[PDB]
This record gives structure tokens, sequence and C-alpha cells, in this order.
């Protein structure tokens, strides 16, 4: 019973995991586009 | 863990000597009356003769 209740209690806490994980994956994000930016940037420069 | 647990719910958790013998007699008794469960456990638990 305690079990079920981690059960009802995981269901939380896998929904907190996978806002963790698209929180990291966001920050993934926000990276590669900077350093897509940052690519734009050096190729705008590299062109000069 | 949570994802071990999932799969260990699906795994049963929380004597049978002669339950099947026993239970197989009762079904097959060709007999409308008490039948008392000692006649069946002393007829199913012979072992020797």
């Amino acid at each position: 019973k305690l079990l079920r209740e981690l059960n009802q209690t995981s269901d939380l806490n896998e929904r907190k995991m996978l806002l963790q994980a698209k929180s990291l994956w966001i920050d993934v994000a926000h990276n590669t586009d900077a350093c897509k930016n940052l690519e734009n940037e050096i190729s705008g420069i590299q062109q000069k | 863990l949570q994802d071990l647990k999932k799969e260990i719910l699906d795994s049963p958790r929380s004597i049978t000597s002669n339950t099947v013998a026993k239970s197989e007699l009762q079904k097959s008794i060709k007999f409308s009356g008490s039948i008392p469960e000692i006649y069946l456990d002393v007829v199913t638990k012979e072992t020797i003769s």
C-alpha cells in the first residue's frame, strides 16, 4: 500500500523529472541556438 | 527505481499439499449429499497404501 502511495507520488516525481529534463533540454536548445548565432556572427566576420 | 518498481508491481506481491487432488476428487464425486472435507482429506492423504 505504501508502494502504491509511492506510485501515486512517483507519477508527480516522474512529471517533475520530465519538467527538469525539459528545462535541461531547453537550456541545451538555448546553448545550441546561441552557438548557431555565434556561428552566424563568425561566418559574417569570416565573410568580412 | 520508479520504472523498476512498476515492473516489480507487475510481479505478485504479498500449504496446498493436496489441494488440487482433493478439489478434483470433490468436483467428480457423483454424490448428492454433505461429502465432509475430512473424508476428502483422509482419502487424498494415504501416501502408503
